[PDB]
């Protein structure tokens, strides 16, 4: 491999902060470094290529150094759309080169997640599984316990979340929690509760239901 | 405009084969240089190969070579990646790009791309599930419902509601592998909570693998 | 192993020989362009004549064509066919004036 | 009759090539000379990089003896043997500096 | 010092043939160019061919050419001028000489020539005969005297005086053409006429072609 | 014949004159005109090459112009010595060039020739052919009249003239006529005669003997 070492990994900035990702070359010359963004399940699109010059369409907002081997991507005023994953690419021998890569992401002024609990549909119960959905929707940051508790007595390995990306207008995220378990199972309780813990919530919030109250 | 278009991507047991092609238009293949780049899942950007036709010049990823095979046919306009051989860690994206000297060998189209996918799990068809709202739905003059899409593979479904109508909203969540080794995910959409009963919401699953196109609406309850 | 003289002779005497020219010059106010290659291989005057009084020079010339990437920075790229001059038969004739 | 694009970029790119070269540049101040012919026959390196930023430039070299007359105005002449410098492989190193 | 030194010329029916021979010395034939360059009696000059051994090159004068094969042997350091099919209009004094670019094509060296001479008439030995100094050769206090050389063939005739002593009032008369298709000529010398009986006076002729060697003496009368 | 032009193609210039030869080329450039100087029944000898340059050892009165076509050989003092035929020679592309030629004399203070006569010798006789030698020595110019004259009997064709070439330190001539006759011829007269005119000679002088005195 005609190697490239993307730094930082990853990393967070406010809006309209000065974001510079940076890239570090093979052993040439080679100015024929390039910047792609790639937006989540997307194909990339194409930024920045001799290291300096600009994609046609592309936001006045991006620019790149060509300075020895130290190359750096730079987005004056970050955007609320911005989040995505920015690869560089020294492409002067061969395409074989491409950064580790770089996920941006926005930080922003706390939001807390609303909660809302599902009980498993019918016709679900008609075949005999039985899952429960609870939605911890449009919250900041990413991290956020989710805790299920059946009568009060926690669940372990049942469960599985899910975290959307992150919103490319407003910034915040959505994660669902899914209790699983066979109808059998669901029959032989009766609270069924969802135990949202975060970090612009002061008190450990709870959304219930007795099944099947209605 | 110039577009990029690729097809073919599916699901193979492994030591199968499958061919991916790259349908341009709005220029020739032939005056560019034409690549495949794939990405497993979560993971960063991985070159497999390239053609050059005006040359007669291919090239290969190590890790590939042997068993894929690069070819064009310029008068069609469309390339071609023939892999055979192929293995749980080729398992990807494929991606193709256009790379040409006047943007100083970077990589300007790409296409959509499509999704290979290499086990010996079967296609299963999802199952859909209104989450119906209720007043544990319910946040201030707000409300969200949904649908569960429970128990399919390969990847991947396509969720929108009402037919493209609501967009706004909507949480279509990445799709999560269970013990099972199947995948499951949930779309839920967030409402005016005055609308429910004078309109209704249908959410459009699609899970082309297993011809299975399913048009649930949820209602609330009793 | 020693080149005997007038093998040498007849061998650098002004004739036509496969050359390599740059685009650029074959090709004047097209610099809103880049060629790859960026040169090619022409049959064309050389040597010398064996004084400082004359000069080698075209007298019969023949034109090829060729394909060549037409590069446009920053625009795009096409091959096109590029022709070029090619000496057929060479003289030496006197200095110019 | 068109030459074919790869056909072209292999003949022109950087390699050993039959060039003819004046013999007062290959040996420096011999100026109580004139030689016949004025001019030798060398294999030396040609053609392009496809590139602004590269040259072409010798790597293996070998040297070759020939009969040349070196004339020596108003004294006299003889035929003696004269070594040159051939290029026996071209690569394409960075522009100096 | 350079010279170069032919010989070979001579007498030869028409439709013969000799072979002239240019020896060089001081200088390498190998690295010039040597040529003939040949002159009927009273005429001026008419290159023949030339030789230029280090390139391989000879050259022929139209008139001459099919019939003469100019020749070099470099270990020899001569030169050579094979000529066959003799013509009387090729009868002359053969010159050889040096041409170089040093000199600018300039013919810097040339040899003392020989004579060849393309008659059917045969060799004749001459006659010496005294021509006495009497009081009919005496003006003042100076006496002529001298010696008749008549009827030879082909030229030429080599004169002197006391063997070689005497050179000062000696005039050896160019040959004249008789009816007879003969040569003859006269050299006289003037004298003091004081020595005339003190001091002997002796013609040496010389006609190498007909091994004619004559010593007369002169001596005046009763 | 790549053609020469050389003119005069003969000349005379008392001692010390400004002589000039001159060439004209042929419709080449082309400046490798020579000039050789042949002194009689001898070698050429090179004095002038590249039209301009001047062979080892010549002397300071040569010299040539090479203007356009027109070359000129120049001799600033003509000498006693200079007698001979000058050939110019334009070589550059080949030697199949040779001027026609000049033929320089001297012009000098009239010369009279002195007179000599002599009767055939006794040996000559002795085989039966009888040559009378008559022997002007050392005069100016070239041109002369002598007449054979038996018992006053002009004779003609059984005479015969030559001429020394011009003698380089003196520049004058010599001439012998020869008269030839059978010895029968011979003794059937009694006076042999030899009568020479010359432009420097107001009376035109007879040398003569009776046979076979003495």
């Amino acid at each position: 491999d005609i190697q490239m070492t993307q730094s930082p990994s990853s990393l967070s900035a406010s809006v309209g902060d000065r974001v510079t990702i940076t890239c570090r070359a093979s052993q040439s010359y080679a100015y024929a470094v390039a910047w792609y963004q790639q937006k989540p399940g997307k194909a990339p699109k194409l930024l920045i290529y001799d290291a300096s010059y600009l994609y046609s369409g592309v936001p006045s907002r991006f620019s790149g150094s060509g300075s020895g081997t130290d190359f750096t991507l730079t987005i004056s005023s970050l955007q609320p759309e911005d989040f995505a994953t920015y690869y560089c690419q020294q492409a002067y021998s061969s395409p074989d080169t491409f950064g580790q890569g770089t996920k941006v992401e926005i930080k922003r002024t706390v939001a807390a997640p609303s909660v809302f609990i599902f009980p498993p549909s019918d016709e679900q119960l008609k075949s005999g599984t039985a899952s429960v959905v609870c939605l911890l929707n449009n919250f900041y940051p990413r991290e956020a316990k989710v805790q299920w508790k059946v009568d009060n007595a926690l669940q372990s390995g049942n469960s599985q979340e899910s975290v959307t990306e992150q919103d490319s207008k407003d910034s915040t995220y959505s994660l669902s929690s899914t209790l699983t378990l066979s109808k059998a199972d669901y029959e032989k309780h009766k609270v069924y509760a969802c135990e949202v813990t975060h970090q612009g919530l002061s008190s450990p919030v709870t959304k219930s239901f007795n099944r099947g109250e209605c | 405009e110039v577009q990029l278009v690729e097809s073919g991507g599916g699901l193979v047991q492994p030591g199968g084969s499958l061919r991916l092609s790259c349908a341009a238009s709005g220029f020739a293949i032939y005056d560019y240089d034409i690549h495949w780049v794939r990405q497993a899942p979560g993971k960063g950007l991985e070159w497999v190969a390239d053609i050059a036709p005006y040359a007669g010049a291919t090239a290969y990823a190590d890790s590939v070579k042997g068993r894929f095979t690069i070819s064009a046919d310029t008068s069609k306009n469309t390339a071609y990646l023939q892999m055979n051989s192929l293995r749980a860690e080729d398992t990807a994206v494929y991606y193709c790009s256009r790379s040409s000297y006047a943007y100083y060998a970077a990589m300007d189209y790409w296409g959509q791309g499509t999704l290979v996918t290499v086990s010996s799990a079967s296609t299963k068809g999802p199952s859909v599930f209104p989450l119906a709202p209720s007043s544990k739905s319910t946040s201030g003059g707000t409300a969200a419902l949904g649908c569960l899409v429970k128990d399919y593979f390969p990847e991947p479904v396509t969720v929108s509601w009402n037919s493209g109508a609501l967009t706004s909203g909507v949480h279509t969540f990445p799709a999560v592998l269970q013990s099972s080794g199947l995948y499951s995910l949930s779309s839920v959409v967030t409402v005016p909570s005055s609308s429910l009963g004078t309109q209704t919401y249908i959410c459009n699953v699609n899970h082309k693998p297993s011809n299975t196109k399913v048009d649930k609406k949820v209602e609330p309850k009793s | 192993e020693v080149v005997k003289f007038m093998d040498v002779y007849q061998r650098s005497y002004c004739h036509p020989i496969e050359t390599l020219v740059d685009i650029f010059q074959e090709y004047p106010d097209e610099i809103e362009y880049i060629f790859k290659p960026s040169c090619v291989p022409l049959m064309r005057c050389g040597g010398c004549c064996n004084d400082e009084g004359l000069e080698c020079v075209p007298t019969e010339e023949s034109n090829i064509t060729m394909q060549i990437m037409r590069i446009k920075p920053h625009q795009g790229q096409h091959i096109g066919e590029m022709s070029f001059l090619q000496h057929n038969k060479c003289e030496c004739r006197p200095k110019k004036d």
